[PDB]
Formats: C-alpha cells, structure tokens, sequence
C-alpha cells in the first residue's frame, strides 16, 4: 500500500480539512460515522482505503489525520459537529491560549506541552503504516499558530523520520488582502526554517481564489466555505493517484524529484478546471485542449504571480476522468507551440504527466457541476520572487524602526534572528536570478 | 526445445506484458484458466517455448514481474487474464523509486534483485533447454530502467552464452512523460549497450501517429497501442514455435543483424493495418506487405530512415508465400533504393518465412531494421543531457543516493561514442 | 609530436616439438629484412621494419640478446621518459614464440621488461641529485575473460579469491582501475619482487602447445615523476613532470584445432581471440589515421584496448614487438603476425611530456 498523513495546523488548515475529509468520504462512499451502507449493499471493494483511511473491525473506517490550533473553539466544532462520530477523539485541543499572530509562542513558549503529543498520536499513526508515508501539512503563513508551531513540527518530523516526503499545502499571503498586520514579520521567519527541512511545499493565495470566485464560477459574496472546496479538489486530484486506477499514475515522491532542481526552490503553485457552474455547465466541450491552455492563463492561478514576468523550470498535470492520452499530446505540444510561454532552457522535456480514470465527484450544498473530465496542474516558475519580493519590502519598511518587536522579543525571540531570514530571503531570491538567466558556453 | 524467460519490469512494461499474453493465449488456444480448449495440435506441440504446464492440464506462463510496487499489482491480477500468472512470480517491494534511477539501481532495487533473480533461477532450471531472455521496460523511469539494466547484468554472467532481448519503450524528442528522460536513459544505455546481444527501440510518438493515420483510430489509448508491440513481439518469434519452409530463430536474427557488437538497436515494423474500411478495397500481396514494410511512417521508432541508411535488416513474413515473389521482392528494394544501402554489405538483408498465419489474417510479415536513423534519438537524449549536466539542474537527488558526476560523465562518453560509430559508416562510399 | 611507433621483430628458433615432428625453416632474415617461404615455394613474402633480430641462429649477423634488444628498443623509450614522454612497448603473436620470454624473460634470461627497469633505476641513480627529485611508483595486472585482477596481490584464502575489478574514465587522463594498487618503487629489486609475485599468480596453464601459457593478458605499469626547478627567483622546484610507461605481454590466437581442449580452457581461449581481434581491428584504424583517415576507433569494444586507448596511440612514444616461429607447422600463423606488424609501422600519435602545469602559472608563461 501507500499510506499518507494529514495534519492541519491552526484555523486555517482545520476549516479545510473539514472540507477536504467531507470530500473524501464522499468520494469513496463513506459514511460520516464512518459506516459502509454502500459497502453493505456491494459486499466488495477495497475503496475504503488504506492511503487515507483506517478500518477496525466493526466496518468503520477512520482517517488518517490530526489537528491542532491551540484554539478551541475551533475543533471543538468537529467535536460537536455531524463528523464528530468520524475522528479519533484523540485530537489536540490544548488551546489553552492563542499564539495570537505571534510566531514565538507557537515556537517557544507554548509550543511546548503541546508538540509533545502531536508527535506521540503520530507515532502511534506511522506505527499502523506497512506502507508509504507522506505527510500533508496544512497551514497558513503570516498566521502565529499556522508557522511558530509549523516550524517546530516539520523540523521534529525530518529528525523522527527525516527521510520521508513532506508536503505542505499552504496559504501565502496576499499582496493587499490582509487579516493582521504581522504577515511580514510571521512569514518570512518561517521560511528560516522549512526551506530547509521541507522538500515541497504548495503555495496558494485568498486574493487569487476570491477573483476566481467571482468570474469563472458566477459567485459574488463567497467564503471559506467555497474557497476551501476548491483547495480541497486540488489535494485530491493529487492524492487520487494513490487510491485509484489510472494508465499513468503517479506517488508523491515523483512530484519531488521532478519539480525541485535544486534543493532550496521548492515553492510551487498550482491550478485547476473550476471554470463551471450549473448554467455553463453546458456550452463547452471541456475538452483536454481547453482546460490545458486554461491551465496557463495568468487568471486562473491561485496566487497573484505573473508568470510572464518569469519563466517555467517544470511543471506537471494530473487528469482524471475520461481522458485520452494522445490528446494530452497534442495539447501539450501546443503549449509549446506557443511563445509566450518561455521556458527556462535547461528543460525542453519541462513537462511531466499523470493521469487517473476516476473523475471528480461533487459535494452537495456545492457550487461546482458535475463533469467528465478535470486536471489539476501544479507549476515552479521564477515569478514568484516578485511576490518574495513584497514580503521582504513590507518586512523592511516595519521592521526598521522596530515596529511590534517588542512583543516577540517579549517571548524572548532576539533581534537578530529577523535579520537572519532576511539576509536567507534575500540570498533566496538571488537564486532565482542565478538559475533563471540562460545558459551560456 | 527452446525456452525463453519473459520479465515485466515498469507500468510501460507489465501492461505491455499483459497484453502479451493475452494474444499468445489467442495463438495457442488457451482460456484465463490456462486450459486447452483450440482445434490443432499445433497450438501445442511447442507450447513449452513460452508455457510450463501444469497438473490438470493446464499451460502456465513463464513471465516474471519485479516492479509490482504494488499500485499495478492488482491492475495485472484483477484483470481478464490475470489469474492465469504464478502468484509466486509476483514479486516487489513498495516506496516506488520516484523515477530516480538510483533509487532502482542502488537501493531498493538492490534489495528484491536477489529474490526476483532466485525465481528465474527456478524457470531456468526447469527449462530443458534455454535460449535467452524477453524483457519488457521503457528507458527515462525510474524501475523499468534502472531495475532492468540491474537485472539484465547478473542475468548476464550466469549466463552470458545465452541471449538477452528487450523490447524498450524509448523516450520521445518532443512530447515527455517525465523530465530527467536524459538522465533515466542515458545511465540506462550505458548499461544496455553493454550486457545485451539486441534491442527494440520503440517510441510512443511513432505509434500515435500510427495508429492516428493508418488505423484511422480518433481514440487510441495505450491499451491499443500495445497491442500492435505484442504483435512483433510474437512475429519476432513465429519461426521458433511454429514450422515453415524457411525457419529463423532469436540466434539467427542477431548474427545476420548484428556486424558490430555494440550496434544492436532495432527499428521494427508490423504489417498489414487498414483500418476495416479499405480491407475490401486491397487484396494482400507480398509485394502489398514489403510496401508497407519498408514505409517510413511504420517505423515504431521515429528514426527516419531516409536522412540515413540501413545496415541490414529481417523481413520475417507469416503465412502460405511463394519464396520467389519474396525474394524478388527484396532485390528491387535492394536495387531501386540502393542509397539507402550500404556498399559494403553485400545483401543487406535476410528472411524468413513460418507457414502459420495467425487468427483472422491469411498472411503477415515482421520488420526488423538496423540502421543509422538510430543516431538520431542518441543525440537528442545526449544534447538535453548537457544542457541539464553542466548546471546540475536536478543532480542532487541522485547523489542522495551515492551516484557521483564520473558515472554521468561516463555514460555521456559511451553514448557519443555510439553515434559516431553509426556515423563512421553513415557517408555512403 | 606527432610520431610513429617503432615495431620490431624476433624470429625465435624451432624446438623439441619440431625435432619430433619435423618442421622445417620458411623464416630467413636477410641481416634484418624478413622473408618467408611458402612451404609450397610459390611464393616469397618479404616484410621490412625498423628493427629485426635474428634469434634463430646466435652466429649470423643480425644476432641480438634481451639487452641488446633492449638497447635497440626500450633504452630510447627510457630516454623518451626522462624527457618526459609516456611510453609504451607491447608484444604480439602466438603460443611458443617467447612473447614472454622477450619482454619478461625467466630467471636465467630475463626480458625487455627487467632489463629495462634496471636500466630505469639506476638511470635515476644518475642524477640521484636535489637538481630533480625523483619518484617512481608501478602498476601490474591482468585480463581474463575481460576481467580484471589485480597481480600485486596477495589473494586471501578462500576457494574463489581472484577479486574482479571495473573501468572508469576520468574524463582527462582516461580510463583507470579501481582499487589498482600501484606502489611505490625504490629500485629494481623491488619491482622484481613486486613482478615475481605476479607471474606467479598469474592464471597462466601447462597445455598441449606449450609447458606454461601466458593465458591471461598482462599489463606492467610504471610512472616516474620528476620535480625540478623552474626559472624564477622564489620557489624553484615548482615544476614536475610525470612519464607512464606501458610494458604489455599479450596472449597468442591458439587455434583450437591444435589447443584441442574443452570447458573453461576453451572459454579463456574465445575470450583472447575476440581480444586480439579486436585490438587488431584498433591497430588497422589507427593505421588508417596515420593516412589521414577520418575514422572510428572502437576502443570500447574490450577492455584492454580501452585501457590501453592513450598508449595505443594518445600520447606516447611507443613501440610493438613481434613474435615470430620459423617451423612451417606455423608458418600462417607467423604471416599473420608478421602482416601486423609491418602494418604497424605506419601508426603515429602525438606524443609529448607530462609537465602537468597545473595550478602553477609555468605553462602559462611558458
Ligand atoms: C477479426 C477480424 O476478422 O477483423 C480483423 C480486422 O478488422 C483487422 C483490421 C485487424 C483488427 O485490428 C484492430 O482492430 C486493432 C485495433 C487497435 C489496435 C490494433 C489492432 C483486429 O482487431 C485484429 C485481428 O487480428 C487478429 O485476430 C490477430 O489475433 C492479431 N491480434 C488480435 O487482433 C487479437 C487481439 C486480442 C485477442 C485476439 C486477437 C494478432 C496480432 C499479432 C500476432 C497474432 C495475432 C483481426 C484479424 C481483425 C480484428 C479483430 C478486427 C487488423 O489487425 C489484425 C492483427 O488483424 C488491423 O488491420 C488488421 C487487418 C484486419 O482485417
Ligand atoms: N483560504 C483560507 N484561508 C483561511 C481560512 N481560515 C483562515 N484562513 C487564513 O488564515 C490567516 C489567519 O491566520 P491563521 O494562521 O489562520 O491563524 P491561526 O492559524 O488560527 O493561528 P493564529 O494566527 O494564532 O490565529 C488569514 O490569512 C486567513 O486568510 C480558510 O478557511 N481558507
Ligand atoms: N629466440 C629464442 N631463443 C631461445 N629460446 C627461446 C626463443 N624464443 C623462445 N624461447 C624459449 O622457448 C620457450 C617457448 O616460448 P614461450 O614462452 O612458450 O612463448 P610465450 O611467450 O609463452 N607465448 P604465450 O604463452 O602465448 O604468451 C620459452 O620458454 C623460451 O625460453
Ligand atoms: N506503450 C505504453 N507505454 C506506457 C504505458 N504506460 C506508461 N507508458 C510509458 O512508460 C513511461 C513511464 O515509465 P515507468 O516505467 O512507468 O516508470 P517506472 O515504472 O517508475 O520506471 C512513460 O514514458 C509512458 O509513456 C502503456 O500502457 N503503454
Ligand atoms: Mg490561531
Ligand atoms: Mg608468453
């Protein structure tokens, strides 16, 4: 088998992963007390499974997953809510307190009596895998709990297991949209740490989702109850490889070594077909042509980066449903065929591919319609930095005089330890222009 | 009589296997239960070319499956003829390579080589007499390369009087699957220039377009596409089980193909196709075959012949043929199109004919082909090496594993080394 | 420099096994020109080379022992290394024709190979001197079966202990071993015992041909340093130059028909010829270059000429040694060789001297 965790770590994550263990239970027919009446009826299939879930003898299944947000108010909502019959109560509400945007309680001051026992409930969940493991990790940056005890967890984790892929999925900050004034200075002193441990970690923006929101999908007032599906959809049409059938499909440690050239550039992003709703559900062919080109529209991306200010160093797409694989291609040929797509000249290959057979489901209460066929696609380009670029500005600016320090120092974070992920974001973003000029003999 | 091991090594592999099977079954007469129910003995008097047999009359295969990390495993045995294969012959490991070459080479490969190498022990020594070897695997993964040139090595010095053949998916020049393509294979060729007496490059693209032009099929997928490399997988070896007036066998074809030992890359070819349509607007000829034959636009692996020139070639034909309209036939290829030809080979090229057409044709014919087109798939391999090579742009993930420059380097050197020998005799003289 | 190799040439006499069997001579060398008569005596076919010897008889002039061989042969090579050329000599032809015994020789008339590395120590004993520090080292291996092993040694105990090697090539100096235990030489005692050892280990057999056959190839590396001052005021000795020299004794074609033999003695013999032939076809392209010829050469096609690929031509100034029978029991075979090596006059390769300048700035202003 293969074998993947899920942990959400503050709101952030929590709030989507209540989105994404709907989504999953959904689509292999799952009950939410974890019953099989669909598998009562059948009396067959291994749908149930073991890359996500866990059985007992009983018939119910159990997901593999844990939360943690120091918050709760939050979690306790699963405890009451229709799910509650579905997790383990052995989820980590210790929130006594709040990191309350600042990294260093997440980190050092309450980080501790907390962290212990969210490696414990792991250990106990590594030790039921006879199989694969790879860790999603769900978080928001800028936030005092999605980052202080992000860090801690993933740099525990590459000691404990270290050499397993550890994959995050993760809201980065917005240029504009902001909920605290702190995102800079929350940020930028994570990425001290998880550029180093980490091996993949997914990127994506409110401000992106929300315009999306808006045109393709007819919404006018969304909220993280739409936004989250669709950040939902995505980690399934990644994992879906893992628990379906497909002519190429595809594990995680497949994206690692394919998207990352060198150790310290892995923050990609990604797209999908959420181009639907109910009404043009019709008048469109959806065929592998369109959404392929869609897939590179500076639009539709989830993050508010202009890839044409850069170039692509690698990027693949993960089909599903009814799909041919000359069409992709064609299509894919036509992606090259197109100029404005530059390329990196290090990679004329570019492009890898996967493909599963089970399409996309739907939840009910949602928005997006029922298709064929979809893709996710997932992309490492360079234009990026320009984003980089304004957190380590608006760190600047702040920062200067000292601005709100005085409480991070007041957990006993000492100054310099700002400076060091400056400097490191600083020689980061030096990278990109290393590795994005061409090739010369 | 003679035997062979066949291996399944990769996703590319195992279905390519699976559907292999399936169509020697339809050869020989044989259910998903693996009993007899044909109507000629033929069917049987050499099954144990590809078979072992069983108690109650039953007819198991001699195939060997190693990459079953097992996300394909249920896909081969959930299958319409999965049930037929040894359950012990399932063999694997799990934490799939991710492609890494060193991952399927140096590490896990390592681990279940050993157990996957006992159980072609035990075929081997059930065999009475064992001819060489069947691989199935694609170059620029992870398993089907790195696992297969591994396994193809220590086969090799137990039993290097014997023959090793693979039919290798190759990596295309425009459209990728992954993107270390460059560096999966060129390590892959450096290993299987070097321990194998020929192999069968193929390439998807080739297959596309022809199965998207000839077989005028809007929607192939790769479940058909295979269905055509299992056809020359079996043309290849008709001769061997079934009888004719002029017999071939695997050793054969290589020593008439094969004038330099390290020029042993095969451009094959498969006719007759038409698409339903037009079968009642032709009638099937030898000269009809050879036309096909030698089309550029049937050649599965996308090495134009006519920017090169062949060295020699095998044109095994199938069914009832008269042997002079077969040999005429090749001369006024020899003559018309001679500077496609070497001088210096005299004859470039060989036959064979079985008597045995097979389920619904009256007559079919396989293509073998050696010639220089081949230098061209080597230089785009080499020439994306480089440009990655010499920045290290994903070199990390290998010397993870404990692969250093030099091996890379080396490879590069050998296979630069290939295209210059197709090249030596590539100006016609 | 580019510069041909020098091929010489040693018809050894007939033997005990003619004696039996008579034989008679087809062999005639003309002072040095050699002549062969067809046994037929249709026809006369002549070969010139740079040098001859005739061994057959020791009263004739023409007549030369190992050293005078030596001096004709090997001391300029000598000479070549200490200005710094990377050498080479190698040996050629068929079972019985002292192909060893030339460039290895026994005890009581060692070869080329002794009397050249007598001649090389005490050579640095010449100039022993603070003027060009010295140092030498030295390789010794062989190939059987295209595997390699390792002459110098010591097996451990165990029923299977002749350790297989691999090839790599530095993408500068070429190809090397693994593990190939080159050490140190403090004069010629030392590389006869170092030699001892490996001949002795040699997977070498008795058959019906000869007593004891070289069935195995064997390669004798040396390389000799030397640091010497440069022209500058400050450090002086910041130069060096480094000399290989390749002493080869090969394996003969022992056509079956006469090596009546079975099993593993049969697998060694396939494996020489497919060597022999290969390394042939290498010589006839080099050959060819040496013409002008924009060719092909499969180094890669075995391993010894792969090995071999910088002093079969590369760099180095170098030479063949051609073994040769006067009983016409073999007079095919001697043709043969004969035809190798009067081919082989006609290669050239460039040969110059490894200073190795690097990280130094000499080269540069030189
Ligand atoms: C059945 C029939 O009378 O119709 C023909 C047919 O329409 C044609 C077009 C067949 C058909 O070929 C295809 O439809 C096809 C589709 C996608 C990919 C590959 C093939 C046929 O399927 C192919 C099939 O050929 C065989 O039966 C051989 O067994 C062939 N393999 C199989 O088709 C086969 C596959 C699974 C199970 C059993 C048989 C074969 C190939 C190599 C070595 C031995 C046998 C034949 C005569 C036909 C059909 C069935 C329509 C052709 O192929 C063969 C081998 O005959 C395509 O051009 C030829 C000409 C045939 O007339
Ligand atoms: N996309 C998305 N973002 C969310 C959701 N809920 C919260 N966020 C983001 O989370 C950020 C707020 O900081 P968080 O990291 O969530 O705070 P936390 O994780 O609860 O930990 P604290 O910072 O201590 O509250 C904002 O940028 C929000 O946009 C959600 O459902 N979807
Ligand atoms: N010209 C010669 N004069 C005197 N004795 C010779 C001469 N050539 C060879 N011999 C001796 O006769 C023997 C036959 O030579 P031999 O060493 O068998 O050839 P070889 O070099 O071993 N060939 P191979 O074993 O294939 O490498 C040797 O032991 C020599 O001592
Ligand atoms: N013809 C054919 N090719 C395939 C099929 N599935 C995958 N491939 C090819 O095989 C390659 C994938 O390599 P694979 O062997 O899966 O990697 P590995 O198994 O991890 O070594 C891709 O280039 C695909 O185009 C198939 O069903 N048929
Ligand atoms: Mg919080
Ligand atoms: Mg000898």
């Amino acid at each position: 088998m293969r074998e993947c965790i899920s942990i959400h770590v503050g709101q952030a994550g929590v709030q989507i992963g209540n989105a994404c263990w709907e989504l999953y239970c959904l689509e292999h027919g799952i009950q939410p007390d974890g019953q099989m009446p669909s598998d009562k009826t059948i009396g067959g299939g291994d749908d149930s499974f073991n890359t996500f879930f866990s059985e007992t003898g009983a018939g119910k299944h159990v997901p593999r997953a844990v939360f943690v947000d120091l918050e709760p108010t939050v979690i306790d909502e699963v405890r009451t809510g229709t799910y509650r019959q579905l997790f383990h109560p052995e989820q980590l509400i210790t929130g006594k307190e709040d990191a309350a945007n600042n990294y260093a309680r997440g980190h050092y001051t309450i980080g501790k009596e907390i962290i212990d026992l969210v490696l414990d409930r792991i250990r106990k969940l590594a030790d039921q895998c006879t199989g694969l493991q790879g860790f999603l990790v769900f978080h928001s940056f800028g936030g005092g709990t999605g980052s202080g005890f992000t860090s801690l967890l993933m740099e525990r984790l590459s000691v404990d297991y270290g050499k397993k892929s550890k994959l995050e999925f993760s809201i980065y900050p917005a240029p504009q949209v902001s909920t605290a004034v702190v995102e800079p200075y929350n940020s930028i002193l994570t990425t001290h740490t998880t550029l180093e441990h980490s091996d993949c970690a997914f990127m994506v923006d409110n401000e992106a989702i929300y315009d999306i929101c808006r045109r393709n999908l007819d919404i006018e007032r969304p909220t993280y109850t739409n936004l989250n599906r669709l950040i939902s959809q995505i980690v399934s049409s990644i994992t879906a490889s893992l628990r379906f059938d497909g002519a190429l499909n595809v594990d995680l440690t497949e994206f690692q070594t394919n998207l990352v050239p060198y150790p310290r550039i892995h923050f990609p992003l990604a797209t999908y077909a959420p181009v639907i709703s109910a009404e043009k559900a019709y008048h469109e062919q959806l065929s592998v042509a369109e959404i392929t080109n869609a897939c590179f529209e500076p639009a539709n991306q989830m993050v508010k980066c202009d890839p044409r200010h850069g170039k692509y160093m690698a990027c693949c797409l993960l089909y599903r449903g009814d799909v041919v694989p000359k069409d992709v291609n064609a299509a894919i040929a036509t992606i090259k065929t197109k100029r404005s797509i530059q390329f990196v000249d290090w990679c004329p290959t570019g492009f890898k591919v996967g493909i599963n057979y089970q399409p996309p489901t739907v939840v009910p209460g949602g928005d997006l319609a029922k298709v064929q066929r979809a893709v996710c696609m997932l992309s490492n380009t360079t234009a990026i930095a320009e984003a980089w670029a304004r957190l380590d500005h608006k760190f600047d600016l702040m920062y200067a005089k000292r601005a709100f320090v005085h409480w991070y120092v007041g957990e006993g974070m000492e100054e310099g330890e700002f400076s060091e992920a400056r400097e490191d974001m600083a020689a980061l973003e030096k990278d990109y222009e290393e590795v994005g000029v061409d090739s010369v003999e | 009589m003679r035997e062979i091991v066949h291996i399944q090594a990769g996703q590319c592999g195992n279905q390519i296997g699976a559907k292999f099977w399936e169509v020697i079954s339809d050869e020989h007469g044989i259910d998903p239960t693996g009993s007899y129910h044909g109507d000629s003995d033929l069917q049987l008097e050499r099954i144990n070319v590809y078979y072992n047999e069983a108690t109650g009359n039953k007819y198991v295969p001699r195939a060997i499956l190693v990459d079953l990390e097992p996300g394909t495993m249920d896909s081969v045995r959930s299958g319409p003829f999965g049930q037929i294969f040894r359950p012990d012959n399932f063999v694997f490991g799990q934490s799939g390579a991710g492609n890494n070459w060193a991952k399927g080479h140096y590490t896990e490969g390592a681990e279940l080589v050993d157990s996957v190498l006992d159980v072609v022990r035990k075929e081997s020594e059930s065999c009475d007499c064992l001819q060489g070897f069947q691989l199935t695997h694609s170059l620029g993964g992870g398993t089907g390369s790195g696992m297969g040139t591994l396994l193809i090595s220590k086969i090799r010095e137990e039993y290097p009087d014997r023959i090793m053949n693979t039919f290798s998916v190759m990596p295309s020049p425009k459209v990728s699957d992954t993107v270390v393509e460059p560096y999966n294979a060129t390590l892959s060729v450096h290993q299987l220039v070097e321990n194998t007496d020929e192999t069968y490059c193929i390439d998807n693209e080739a297959l596309y377009d022809i199965c998207f032009r000839t077989l005028k099929l809007t929607t192939p997928t790769y479940g058909d596409l295979n269905h055509l490399v299992s056809a020359t997988m079996s043309g290849v070896t008709t001769c061997l089980r079934f009888p004719g007036q002029l017999n071939a066998d695997l050793r054969k074809l290589a020593v008439n193909m094969v004038p330099f030992p390290r020029l042993h890359f095969f451009m094959p070819g498969f006719a007759p196709l038409t698409s339903r349509g037009s079968q009642q607007y032709r009638a099937l000829t030898v000269p009809e075959l050879t036309q096909q034959m030698f089309d550029s636009k049937n050649m599965m692996a996308a090495c134009d012949p006519r920017h090169g020139r062949y060295l020699t070639v095998a044109a095994i034909f199938r069914g009832r043929m008269s042997m002079k309209e077969v040999d005429e036939q090749m001369l006024n290829v020899q003559n018309k199109n001679s500077s496609y030809f070497v001088e210096w080979i005299p004859n470039n090229v060989k036959t064979a004919v079985c008597d045995i057409p097979p389920r619904g044709l009256k007559m079919s014919a396989t293509f073998i082909g050696n010639s220089t087109a081949i230098q061209e798939l080597f230089k785009r391999i080499s020439e994306q090496f480089t440009a990655m090579f010499r920045r290290k742009a994903f070199l990390h993930w290998y010397t993870g594993e404990g692969m250093d420059e030099m091996e890379f380097t080396e490879a590069e050197s050998n296979m630069n080394d290939l295209v210059s020998e197709y090249q030596q005799y590539q100006d016609a003289t | 420099f580019n510069s041909q190799v020098t091929v010489a040439v040693r018809v050894r006499p007939f033997s005990k096994r003619e004696k039996t069997e008579k034989a008679s001579q087809v062999v005639f060398t003309n002072g040095e020109e050699i002549t062969v008569e067809h046994p037929d005596m249709k026809q006369v076919y002549s070969f010139i080379y740079d040098v001859s010897f005739w061994s057959f008889d020791e009263c004739h002039p023409g007549y030369a022992s190992q050293t005078t061989v030596y001096e004709t042969l090997a001391a300029p090579l000598l000479d070549r290394a200490f200005e710094g050329y990377n050498t080479c000599l190698f040996a050629y032809g068929q079972t019985g024709s002292g192909k060893s015994y030339t460039m290895m020789g026994l005890n009581e008339e060692p070869g080329i190979i002794p009397r050249f590395c007598e001649d090389l120590f005490a050579q640095i004993a010449k100039k022993q001197t603070s003027e060009v520090s010295y140092h030498l080292e030295m390789s010794f291996f062989e190939v059987y079966n295209e595997k390699i092993h390792d002459l110098l040694v010591c097996k451990g105990e165990n029923g299977q202990r002749k350790q297989p090697l691999r090839a790599r090539e530095h993408p500068v100096s070429g190809p090397y071993v693994e593990g190939l235990s080159m050490n140190v030489v403090s004069s010629y005692s030392d590389i006869q015992s170092w030699l001892e050892l490996g001949n002795k280990q040699r997977a070498t057999a008795a058959t019906g041909m000869n007593d004891k056959s070289s069935r195995s190839h064997s390669v004798f590396t040396l390389v000799m340093t030397q640091t010497k001052t440069e022209v500058v005021e400050g450090e002086e000795h910041d130069h060096r130059i480094t000399s290989r020299i390749n002493l080869v004794d090969l394996a003969g074609s022992e056509r079956c028909s006469t090596a009546h033999s079975s099993g593993q003695r049969l697998k060694e013999g396939v494996s020489i010829n497919k060597s022999l032939l290969t390394l042939g076809k290498v010589i006839s392209a080099l050959s060819e270059q040496a013409n002008g010829k924009r060719v092909f050469i499969p180094y890669r096609e075995s391993t010894l000429t792969w090995l071999l690929k910088e002093s079969l031509g590369g760099n180095s100034k170098t030479a063949m040694i051609a073994t040769v029978s006067p009983a016409a029991s073999n007079i095919e075979e001697t043709l043969s060789t004969l035809r190798y090596a009067t081919q082989a006059r006609l290669i050239v390769n460039i040969a110059k001297v490894n200073e190795d300048m690097n990280a130094k700035l000499i080269r540069e202003l030189k």
